[PDB]
Parts: C-alpha cells; sequence; structure tokens
RNA sequence: AUGUGGACCCGCCCCUUGGGGUGUGUCCAAAGGGCUUUGCCCGCUUCCGGAUGGGCCCGCGUCCCAUCAGCUAGUUGGUGGGGUAAUGGCCCACCAAGGCGACGACGGGUAGCCGGUCUGAGAGGAUGGCCGGCCACAGGGGCACUGAGACACGGGCCCCACUCCUACGGGAGGCAGCAGUUAGGAAUCUUCCGCAAUGGGCGCAAGCCUGACGGAGCGACGCCGCUUGGAGGAAGAAGCCCUUCGGGGUGUAAACUCCUGAACCCGGGACGAAACCCCCGACGAGGGGACUGACGGUACCGGGGUAAUAGCGCCGGCCAACUCCGUGCCAGCAGCCGCGGUAAUACGGAGGGCGCGAGCGUUACCCGGAUUCACUGGGCGUAAAGGGCGUGUAGGCGGCCUGGGGCGUCCCAUGUGA
C-alpha cells in the first residue's frame, strides 16, 4: 500500500543524524576559541580556531554546510577572535591568520 | 484675464466672419503671427499688418468671403466655414507624425506647433515631426 | 539537462513535430528556448524537414542533448558529418 | 540601468535616513490632461548631511532595510523649503477632513 | 440536409423563372407560364407594398434558392467574401460559382443543380483526376472537371453532354464535349453572368 | 464637466439589476409547489390565471406562472422554473417549464409544442 | 597524505557597494565497477568558464464601498548581532520617535493575474473556461528533515475533524492524479487500449516504469462536411381546405416511368517506424542490415449493392407569412404596444404561407444598438440637474519680449514586446 522510495526518508534520517552531530560539534567547538580569544589565551585558542576552520571547511564535502556558508562562518569567526585578542592578548600563533 | 490667447483670437475671427466684416484686431504675439502666417499662405484669409492700438500692439486681420450670392439671404459663403481649438490649456493634445489628423479628407487644414516651428497637417508628415495640435480650419 | 526533441503539433492522426531546444523539465509542447525547424513523419510535403545547422550545432558547442529519435533526423539531416 | 529619480527632502527624523518626495508628469490614459503624481521614498544618508528643502537625487540600490531601498546621489539645489511648504500644508489639512 | 420537395412553387414565389427543374422549369414554365403568381390559398390576391426589409429578404432567398444551398454554408461565403476588400458583392457570386455542383450544372454534365449534386455525391465526377464526392468543393483556375471511367458511360451522361452541343459555355469555362472534360478558366465578374438578382440588396440584408 | 472634474470623479459605470434573482444566475431552478390557485389579473384584462407559489432549492419562495390550458399540479408537486414575467400578474416573474418533474405538458396540444411540453402525437394510425 | 586549485582573517594594488589580483597563515579533497583487458570505456575528485533553471530587490500598471478617515509597537530609522545561496526590521537586543494616509491610508466586499477571448465603426465595454506563461494550494493548520533544489499531492512528525480494519488486544487513511462511486445541481463522460509513436526517469546497453502521452469510448455541447435522392410527370387525381358553388389552393408535389444509388456485402489494406541496437570504418564520419503499431484490417482502394431520418419555430405591428371554424373579457397569448365582450389575420384546431434544417425553440448571462456615464461622444431658465450667499485652503488654469535648461512634447536609431 505504498512505494519502496520511502527509503529516501528512511535514509534521510541518517544524513540528518549525521550532519546534525557534525554540526553540534562546530557550535560547541567554535565556542572554545571565542571564550579563549576573549580571555588572552591566544596560543591555545588559535589552535581551536584552526580546528574550527577545519570542521567548517571539512563540512563542505557533503550536503551539510556549503556555498558561502563556511566562508560566512569564518568571515565572522577569524575576524571576531582577532578583535578580542586585539584587546590585550597580543598575538601568539598566526596558524590560521595571515596577519 | 485670458486663460487662452490663441483660442481668443480664433474666436475673435469666428465672431467677425459670422457677421461679415473687413478686419478685426487682436493682441500681438510671436506665436500668434506664426499662426496667421499659415492662414495667409493657405489663403484662408488676406493678411495682416502689425497695427497699433493705443500703445498696445495689435494685429489687424483681414478676412476673405465668397461672392455675393442672390435670392433669400444674399450673404456670401464663408471662406472660413468652421474653426475650433483642439489642444486647450485645460487639456493639451500631443500627436506624433503617425497620429496626424485628416481634415475633411484633405479639403481642410490643421495647424500644429512642433520642434520645427509652426507647420501644417501636411508639412508635419513631410518633415516627419509632431507636436501640439493647435486647431482645425476649413 | 537542456535537450533537443520533438513537440507534437497539427492535429489528431496528423503530426507536425516542431524541433526545438528547451529544458528537459518542461512539457514537450511547452515554452521552448529556440525553434530550429520541423518534420512530418507522414512525408506529405516537400518541406517535411528543415534545420538551421549554423544555429543547431551552436547548442551542441554549449552542450545540448538530442533524443535517440531526434538524433536520427539530426544525423540523417547532414549535421553530424564531421568532414575535413 | 539602475533607476534614477529627482526629489526633495521633507524628513530627517530618522537616524541616518531621510524621506524624499518625488513627482512625475504624464498624460491621463483616458483624458490626456497632463497630471502630476507623488511618491515618498526612504533615502539612505549615512553621513547625515542633507536636510529639508534639499532638492536632491536618488538611485535604485540593494535592500538597505525594509522600506528602504534607495541611496542618495547628489544635491540639485538645497535651500528650497518652499516645496516643503505645500507638502506640509497637505498633511496639515488632513486634520480637517476627519469624518468627525 | 439540403432542401427537398416542391420547387416550382419557389420558381413562382419570387415571381421569376429560375430553372431549378431540367426540362420543366425550362419547358413552357416552372409551373408559371400556367400560374405566374405566389403559392398558397392567397395566390390570386393583390399584394401589399413590400417593405424595404421584405424586399431584401425576397431578393436574398431568390439568390440562395437559385444555387439551392442551405442558410448555413450560404452566409459563410458572404462573410468570407465580405471579409475581403474590393467589392465583395461581385466577389460573392465568385465563391458561389466556384462550387463543384455548380461547375457541373454549367458544364452541362447535368441539367439541374439538384441533379448535379447527386452526381458529385455518388462519385461520378472528377477533378484533375480525383474522386471528389463533395459538392462543397471550391474550384480554382485551370481545374479539370471530367467523368470517371466507371461512369464515362451511363445512358444519362451521353444525353446531357449531347444536349450541350447546340449550346455555349460561359466566358469563364470550356468544355471538351466529345471527351467529357471541362476547365475553370477564371472567376466570372458580375458581367460574365447576368441574373434577376441585385447583389447590393443582398449586401444590405446582411447589415441588419 | 471640465476634463479636470473627470480625472477627479470619473464616469460611474451604470450596472444592471437582474430581473430574475430567484434563479441565482442559472437558466433554470428545480423547486417544489406549495399553494396552487387562480388569481384575478390586473390592468384592462380579466380572467383567472393559473399560478403557483414555489419553494425552490435556494431557500427561496416565489410565485410562478403555469402556461397553457389545464395542469396537474397539487400541493407537493415538483417543478422547474423558467424565468420571464407575465405582466398582467403583478409580482410574478417566472414561468414553469412543462413536461418536467410533476408538470405534465398540455394534453391535445398540436401547435407550439416546444413549450407546453407536449410530445408529437400520432397522425393516422 | 597530496595539493593544480578553492575557502576566510589582515596589509597592499586596481576597480570601486563583498569585483579581480597580490602577499603572508591557517583549512579543504577522491571511487571504484565492467571488458571484444593491457589498453579503452562506464564513474570518482577540486577549480575557472559555458549553458539552463532560479531566488531576492526596484520603476510603472492592476476592481467595488469614504454609508470604511484616520492606521501602526518590530511599528519607522539606527547600532550590533543571529539567519540564508545572499540584501532586508527576516529574526533578536539597545538607541532614538519615527513610518503611512483625500495622489484615499486602515477597513469591509469581490477576485487567482497575463497571452488571450467576446462584442464593438472606433475608442471602449465584458471576460480569464479549453491551449500556453506565472502564482498558489495538495483533507484543515504548524513544523522541520533530506537534498543542488521541497518546507514536498501519491515523503515524515504533531494537533484537529471525518472515516475504515480489528480475533478490539490495537492500528489505518487523505482523488484538486486517470477512470468510477456519492452528495450538491438546470447540468458536464469510459472504473477503455497502448507504451507503437512523442516526452520523461533510471542504465554501457538491451531493457524497464510512465492514467504525461498516443489513441479508442460516451454526450447534436460546439464548428464543419454529408444524407433521406435525380429527370420526366396532368389543365394538374384522390384527400383536406377555403368558395360569390362558377371556381381557387395544397401542386410536379404524389402517384407513375426511367437514372444513379449513401449505407451494407467480398477482397485488398495502410502513411504514421525510424532510430536505439548489429556488422564494416575506431563504438567518429559514412555505408549497410535488422527490429517494433496501440489506434485496427481502421482510414482509404476495387466491385458488388438497396430510393433510403424530418423535424422546430413563427404568420396583429416591430417582422417574412391569411383564411375557415371553435371560443365569447371564459379558456387563453403576451419582448414591448396589447389581443379575447357571438363575425378575433393576436386565444385553441384546421388549411394554407413565411423562416430554418439535424436541428428548431426557450431560459440565463456578456457586448451591441444605448450617443442611455458622452475620452472619441451629452446635459443643468421651464424636461432630471447651478451649491441659499460670500470669504478662502489645497488643487486646476494663466497675460507681452528675450536667454539658459530640454521635464513634458517630437524625430531617428536599437533592444524588448516568444
Ligand atoms: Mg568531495
Ligand atoms: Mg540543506
Ligand atoms: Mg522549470
Ligand atoms: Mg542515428
Ligand atoms: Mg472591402
Ligand atoms: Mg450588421
Ligand atoms: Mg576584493
Ligand atoms: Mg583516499
Ligand atoms: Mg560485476
Ligand atoms: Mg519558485
Ligand atoms: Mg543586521
Ligand atoms: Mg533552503
Ligand atoms: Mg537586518
Ligand atoms: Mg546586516
Ligand atoms: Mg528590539
Ligand atoms: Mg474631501
Ligand atoms: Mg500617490
Ligand atoms: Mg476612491
Ligand atoms: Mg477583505
Ligand atoms: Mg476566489
Ligand atoms: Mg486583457
Ligand atoms: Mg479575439
Ligand atoms: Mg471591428
Ligand atoms: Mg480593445
Ligand atoms: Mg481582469
Ligand atoms: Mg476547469
Ligand atoms: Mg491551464
Ligand atoms: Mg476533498
Ligand atoms: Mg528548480
Ligand atoms: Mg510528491
Ligand atoms: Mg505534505
Ligand atoms: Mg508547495
Ligand atoms: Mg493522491
Ligand atoms: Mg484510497
Ligand atoms: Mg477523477
Ligand atoms: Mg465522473
Ligand atoms: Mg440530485
Ligand atoms: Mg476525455
Ligand atoms: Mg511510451
Ligand atoms: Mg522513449
Ligand atoms: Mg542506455
Ligand atoms: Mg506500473
Ligand atoms: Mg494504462
Ligand atoms: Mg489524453
Ligand atoms: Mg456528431
Ligand atoms: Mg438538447
Ligand atoms: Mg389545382
Ligand atoms: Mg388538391
Ligand atoms: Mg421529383
Ligand atoms: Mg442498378
Ligand atoms: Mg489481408
Ligand atoms: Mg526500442
Ligand atoms: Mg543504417
Ligand atoms: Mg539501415
Ligand atoms: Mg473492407
Ligand atoms: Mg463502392
Ligand atoms: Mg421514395
Ligand atoms: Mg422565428
Ligand atoms: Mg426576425
Ligand atoms: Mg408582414
Ligand atoms: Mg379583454
Ligand atoms: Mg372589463
Ligand atoms: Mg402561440
Ligand atoms: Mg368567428
Ligand atoms: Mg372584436
Ligand atoms: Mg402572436
Ligand atoms: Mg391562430
Ligand atoms: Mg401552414
Ligand atoms: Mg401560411
Ligand atoms: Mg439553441
Ligand atoms: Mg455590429
Ligand atoms: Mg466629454
Ligand atoms: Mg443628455
Ligand atoms: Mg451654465
Ligand atoms: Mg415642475
Ligand atoms: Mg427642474
Ligand atoms: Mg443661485
Ligand atoms: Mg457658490
Ligand atoms: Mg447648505
Ligand atoms: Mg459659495
Ligand atoms: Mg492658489
Ligand atoms: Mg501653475
Ligand atoms: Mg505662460
Ligand atoms: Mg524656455
Ligand atoms: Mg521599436
Ligand atoms: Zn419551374
Amino acid at each position: 500500500r505504498n512505494l519502496s522510495a520511502l527509503k529516501r526518508h528512511r535514509q534521510s534520517l541518517k544524513r540528518r543524524l549525521r550532519n546534525k552531530a557534525k554540526k553540534s560539534a562546530i557550535k560547541t567547538l567554535s565556542k572554545k576559541a571565542i571564550q579563549l580569544a576573549q580571555e588572552g589565551k591566544a596560543e591555545e585558542a588559535l589552535k581551536i580556531m584552526r580546528k574550527a576552520e577545519s570542521l567548517i571547511d571539512k563540512a563542505a564535502k557533503g550536503s551539510t554546510l556549503h556555498k558561502n556558508a563556511a566562508a560566512r562562518r569564518k568571515s565572522r569567526l577569524m575576524r571576531k577572535v582577532r578583535q578580542l585578542l586585539e584587546a590585550a592578548g597580543a598575538p601568539l600563533i598566526g596558524g590560521g591568520l595571515s596577519a | 484675464m485670458l486663460t487662452d490667447p490663441i483660442a481668443d483670437m480664433l474666436t475673435r475671427i469666428r465672431n467677425a466672419t459670422r457677421v461679415y466684416k473687413e478686419s478685426t484686431d487682436v493682441p500681438a504675439s510671436r506665436f500668434k503671427e506664426e499662426i496667421l502666417r499659415i492662414l495667409a499662405r493657405e489663403g484662408f484669409i488676406k493678411g495682416y499688418e502689425r497695427v497699433d492700438v493705443d500703445g498696445k500692439p495689435y494685429l489687424r486681420v483681414y478676412l476673405k468671403y465668397g461672392p455675393r450670392r442672390q435670392g433669400p439671404d444674399p450673404r456670401p459663403e464663408q471662406v472660413i466655414h468652421h474653426i475650433r481649438r483642439i489642444s486647450k490649456p485645460g487639456r493639451r493634445v500631443y500627436v506624433g507624425v503617425k497620429e496626424i489628423p485628416r481634415v475633411r479628407r484633405g479639403l481642410g487644414i490643421a495647424i500644429l506647433s512642433t520642434s520645427k516651428g509652426v507647420l501644417t497637417d501636411r508639412e508635419a508628415r513631410k518633415l516627419g515631426v509632431g507636436g501640439e495640435l493647435i486647431c482645425e480650419v476649413w | 539537462m537542456v535537450k533537443i526533441r520533438l513537440a507534437r503539433f497539427g492535429s489528431k492522426h496528423n503530426p507536425h513535430y516542431r524541433i526545438v531546444v528547451t529544458d528537459a523539465r518542461r512539457k514537450r509542447d511547452g515554452k521552448y528556448i529556440e525553434k530550429i525547424g520541423y518534420y512530418d513523419p507522414r512525408k506529405t510535403t516537400p518541406d517535411w524537414l528543415k534545420v538551421d545547422v549554423e544555429r543547431a550545432r551552436y547548442w551542441l558547442s554549449v552542450g545540448a542533448q538530442p533524443t535517440d529519435t531526434a538524433r536520427r533526423l539530426l544525423r540523417q539531416a547532414g549535421v553530424f558529418r564531421q568532414e575535413a | 540601468p539602475k533607476k534614477v529619480l529627482t526629489g526633495v527632502v521633507v524628513s530627517d527624523k530618522m537616524q541616518k535616513t531621510v524621506t524624499v518626495l518625488v513627482e512625475r508628469q504624464f498624460p491621463h490614459p483616458l483624458y490626456g490632461k497632463v497630471i502630476k503624481r507623488s511618491k515618498k521614498y526612504l533615502a539612505h544618508d549615512p553621513e547625515e548631511k542633507y536636510k529639508l528643502g534639499d532638492v536632491v537625487e536618488i538611485i535604485e540600490s540593494r535592500p538597505i532595510s525594509k522600506r528602504k531601498r534607495f541611496r542618495v546621489l547628489r544635491l540639485v539645489e538645497s535651500g528650497r523649503m518652499d516645496l516643503v511648504e505645500k507638502y506640509l500644508i497637505r498633511r496639515q489639512n488632513y486634520e480637517s477632513l476627519s469624518k468627525r | 440536409g439540403r432542401y427537398i420537395g416542391p420547387v416550382c412553387r419557389l420558381c413562382r414565389r419570387e415571381g421569376v423563372k429560375l430553372y431549378l427543374k431540367g426540362e420543366r422549369c425550362y419547358s413552357p414554365k416552372c409551373a408559371m407560364e400556367r400560374r405566374p403568381y405566389p403559392p398558397g390559398q392567397h395566390g390570386q390576391k393583390r399584394a401589399r407594398r413590400p417593405s424595404d426589409y421584405a424586399v431584401r429578404l425576397r431578393e436574398k432567398q431568390k439568390l440562395r434558392r437559385i444555387y439551392g444551398i442551405s442558410e448555413r454554408q450560404f452566409r459563410n461565403l458572404f462573410e468570407e467574401a465580405s471579409k475581403k476588400k474590393g467589392v465583395t458583392g461581385s466577389v460573392f457570386l465568385g465563391l458561389l460559382e466556384s462550387r463543384l455542383d455548380n461547375v457541373v450544372y454549367r458544364l452541362g454534365f447535368a441539367v439541374s443543380r439538384r441533379q448535379a449534386r447527386q452526381l458529385v455525391r455518388h462519385g461520378h465526377i472528377t477533378v484533375n483526376g480525383r474522386r471528389v464526392d463533395l459538392p462543397s468543393y471550391r474550384v480554382r483556375p485551370g481545374d479539370e472537371i471530367a467523368v470517371a471511367e466507371k461512369s464515362r458511360n451511363l445512358e444519362l451522361i451521353r444525353q446531357n453532354l449531347e444536349a450541350m452541343k447546340g449550346r455555349k459555355v460561359g466566358p469563364w469555362l470550356s468544355l471538351d464535349v466529345e471527351g467529357m472534360k471541362g476547365k475553370f478558366l477564371r472567376l466570372p465578374d458580375r458581367e460574365d453572368l447576368a441574373l434577376p438578382v441585385n447583389e447590393q440588396l443582398v449586401i444590405e440584408f446582411y447589415s441588419r | 464637466p471640465t476634463i479636470n472634474q473627470l480625472v477627479r470623479k470619473g464616469r460611474e459605470k451604470v450596472r444592471k439589476k437582474s430581473k430574475v434573482p430567484a434563479l441565482k444566475g442559472a437558466p433554470f431552478r428545480r423547486g417544489v409547489c406549495t399553494v396552487v390557485r387562480t388569481v384575478t389579473p390586473k390592468k384592462p384584462n380579466s380572467a383567472l390565471r393559473k399560478v403557483a407559489k414555489v419553494r425552490l432549492t435556494s431557500g427561496y419562495e416565489v410565485t410562478a406562472y403555469i402556461p397553457g390550458e389545464g395542469h396537474n399540479l397539487q400541493e407537493h408537486s415538483v417543478v422547474l422554473i423558467r424565468g420571464g414575467r407575465v405582466k398582467d400578474l403583478p409580482g410574478v416573474r417566472y414561468h414553469i417549464v412543462r413536461g418536467v418533474y410533476d408538470a405534465a405538458g398540455v394534453k391535445d396540444r398540436k401547435k407550439s409544442r416546444s413549450k407546453y411540453g407536449t410530445k408529437k402525437p400520432k397522425e393516422a394510425a
């Protein structure tokens, strides 16, 4: 009394539970850098920010994030961290920043 | 007050011919003459001399009339049977070279002001222009 | 992708396909991108076919896609002969 | 081309924004009488320089905000609070038409 | 379909010979040389001044009743004719004569229009060598109208063609009596054929 | 009126009142009879015209004329409305179609049978 | 891991609204499967272009009621964020108090819009049904997921209503898809055939699905073509009508005599089909070969072959067509004017005539006539119509000459108007 393409949904769940979990990470992880770059720790932060940059740009191998999305993320990310550390902090590792 | 000078002249004429007279005047105007300039060259009238009325410059306009008919009402036929204003100040009428009139299947004339001076139903089509359609006469 | 196919015209029991370029997601008798000739699978006319090769191959240079049956005509129309 | 219009300013009570009042003459489609119209736009003025009476110009632009898709071009003749008069009266008189 | 029944009565309703019969409507009368007055109980009674309408109605029926064609097909032509430019009135009869069943009557293949229909209908008529059983068929310049082989006989055809000797054809036609072939040379202007019908009155009747 | 006035006011479009509303716009309307009587007509005329008060679908109830000579319409008779007034009978702008539902055509009708819902009779045998 | 390249931060360069480029830092990739395999093919991966399809925004145009005259708190602008492919007050904080409306806001009512369509001399008026473009919806609402793209008819979750199965111990469903049923209604169809053709998806390809589509089915619903026959045939039968009883009409109409002979009978029988595919040439080009028809043995062709459905409206005037009888303001007709009272061309029947013809009438609705909303193209002393009279706001309108500008206006050119 149906079609077998009900798969698509039956699949679409995995993809959902897949890039949902992938994304909950980016959020909590994009936080680390924010919190740190807010409080001096330029060194330890500018390694989470490189990572963040990873998970973000890495994500662009699927149907999770795409287009100017990862670009808009960083654009606001590795611009927000530089402003925070700008207040005191003093740079430590450009590992991700063409200062 | 004169909310419309052109019309005033046309009517100034219309009211004279109806009673048959040799000439009626009318306040001077650069634009007013270029209009009479058409009627002379089209023979709708005789001519006119920039006469003067008490310091004020007028335009003695001279009228033509048909031959003195006979029988009841010996009054002659009109050279200018009909004349009425088209593009009024309360409503301007603008037409292109393709939207030009057609007075009495040629038997009449139409006067319009264009970017190439004061022309005729014809000249407008010949020149290939168009502008404010002043009036019609026949 | 954009395709080149037949579009029924004329009437019932009387085809007069229009050959044209349009998106594959349009109805076969829908709004096409550019008309480039016709065809009468009945052979009841001297002009039972016609193509604008100059305009046809152009869509091929931009990456068109003819039907398996639209090929036939296109090939049997003298548009594929590479030549040299 | 990006639409370009000439209008005057009547408002600047918005942080960074001014209101420009435009006009356009065109014949009536049925009666042919040359008539006027009007349309108030919300002009974007970042460096709030222009004030009231400024007969200025504007250009079609990307969406600044809801209701605000017009940047200012140039001045055309400031110091014309006379046009802002007849506009101010109109809205002024709208308190005399009240069905009350 | 087409009209069927009393026709000599029409011959005399309009008050004019129209030769819808073969010999009779052509012999001593369409029943009229006997009684040249209108049918019905009120025949031998004086008439009332026919109104401008009734005149155009009568002058129309006349023409249509002549070619014996329904009001359907009929007006369709006038409109098609009227659609054109020039005179239409003249153009009208042009489209009337172009009918197949008409050409046959003229080309003497048949005596009456109603006989000419039976011919075309049954398939005993040709056109450039085609079986054309459609009386509605419109003919143009140079079209050849002959008889089919299965029919190039029949004791009725020879009679009709034979009678056609000692008679001429329109300035827009040409018959090979001895061969059973004819040709439509051109569209016959108003002149090319005179008739009891003032077209101009038929034009008026259609601008109600 | 000056042309200026016309740009202000504009020429108002007439509009037209329907003479047959009970119909709801369609050509006909199925209904049901309530009272069947005869009423003295109006004007210079005189008689006893056969009419019917009809309860129809659209919760309406209007008076309807019964054409011809003699009908078979009782109280709970079904019927169909036509449209078109009588005149002599003020306040009745609808005729009844014959030979439909509970309205039988006029018997022994030989002339205009299209109306009166009478079928073609037999000639000889 | 690799990075041709791409992504983002900063400086720099050009351009200049986040466009291109540069430098530096950091981040980012992959997929194999089948073989006339050892070389091709079917795919994978990142990038810069092409093409196609979109999203968003803007100018102008887009009905009725002012007997709806004032509307607004995310409301208007700002700042900064969140958000998306990205602009945006889209969303969220805070700042300021703005934003809209007689050029008709807000409100109620009606409506999917256009190409077109109908009418009209025209301008206009009316309309948006089939076909085509766009929008919106998929039992009523809300929502998000997947994905390049949906907030998704035949996908999912939740609420609601409705309905169905049940060993009731519990679950199911969404025809505004094709047909069909039911109710509503004046009323609108086959529960058909076929994937042969065309189009679509999947695939290397055979091949597969395709109520898209090609067809067939039902309905004079429409337009169109066609038939119920043709010639001859009387001073013109019978019958039925009138009649001044002399006669007139139906009427060549029939009969009748010849002629053909639609339908039906027999045989034949399609165009619609050619490719994909296969062989040769390398699967390129080319050439050659082969396959497949639903409609259906149907259209059409031959020959045989029978005179074979005619109905409807009207005949007072407008408006074409007249008499008898019946009836007697009764029964009845009627678009309007009006017909019927014992002589009715107006009711009812008959005879006859006019008008159409597989149609003829009726009702309803749109335009026309109506120039009767009048732009084209009208009026206001007495026919409907000058405000009871001023003052004045906005608004409309504006005198003679000359110059700048050239908005309106006008010409040319070009794009678009599928
Ligand atoms: Mg990848
Ligand atoms: Mg997604
Ligand atoms: Mg599409
Ligand atoms: Mg091929
Ligand atoms: Mg003409
Ligand atoms: Mg007419
Ligand atoms: Mg840049
Ligand atoms: Mg790998
Ligand atoms: Mg395998
Ligand atoms: Mg869309
Ligand atoms: Mg923002
Ligand atoms: Mg999205
Ligand atoms: Mg925003
Ligand atoms: Mg922003
Ligand atoms: Mg807020
Ligand atoms: Mg007011
Ligand atoms: Mg406005
Ligand atoms: Mg209004
Ligand atoms: Mg509403
Ligand atoms: Mg609606
Ligand atoms: Mg339209
Ligand atoms: Mg049309
Ligand atoms: Mg017309
Ligand atoms: Mg029009
Ligand atoms: Mg509309
Ligand atoms: Mg529909
Ligand atoms: Mg549609
Ligand atoms: Mg439903
Ligand atoms: Mg799309
Ligand atoms: Mg779906
Ligand atoms: Mg859904
Ligand atoms: Mg949707
Ligand atoms: Mg469904
Ligand atoms: Mg079901
Ligand atoms: Mg259905
Ligand atoms: Mg059904
Ligand atoms: Mg029912
Ligand atoms: Mg169907
Ligand atoms: Mg198929
Ligand atoms: Mg296929
Ligand atoms: Mg394949
Ligand atoms: Mg299936
Ligand atoms: Mg099927
Ligand atoms: Mg179909
Ligand atoms: Mg039929
Ligand atoms: Mg019917
Ligand atoms: Mg007799
Ligand atoms: Mg008799
Ligand atoms: Mg006969
Ligand atoms: Mg025989
Ligand atoms: Mg066989
Ligand atoms: Mg195949
Ligand atoms: Mg081959
Ligand atoms: Mg071959
Ligand atoms: Mg056969
Ligand atoms: Mg045969
Ligand atoms: Mg017979
Ligand atoms: Mg009639
Ligand atoms: Mg009539
Ligand atoms: Mg008469
Ligand atoms: Mg009476
Ligand atoms: Mg009385
Ligand atoms: Mg009657
Ligand atoms: Mg009597
Ligand atoms: Mg009397
Ligand atoms: Mg009558
Ligand atoms: Mg009678
Ligand atoms: Mg009769
Ligand atoms: Mg009669
Ligand atoms: Mg009808
Ligand atoms: Mg007309
Ligand atoms: Mg007027
Ligand atoms: Mg009047
Ligand atoms: Mg006055
Ligand atoms: Mg009075
Ligand atoms: Mg009065
Ligand atoms: Mg007064
Ligand atoms: Mg006053
Ligand atoms: Mg008062
Ligand atoms: Mg006053
Ligand atoms: Mg003033
Ligand atoms: Mg002024
Ligand atoms: Mg001036
Ligand atoms: Mg100047
Ligand atoms: Mg152009
Ligand atoms: Zn005769």
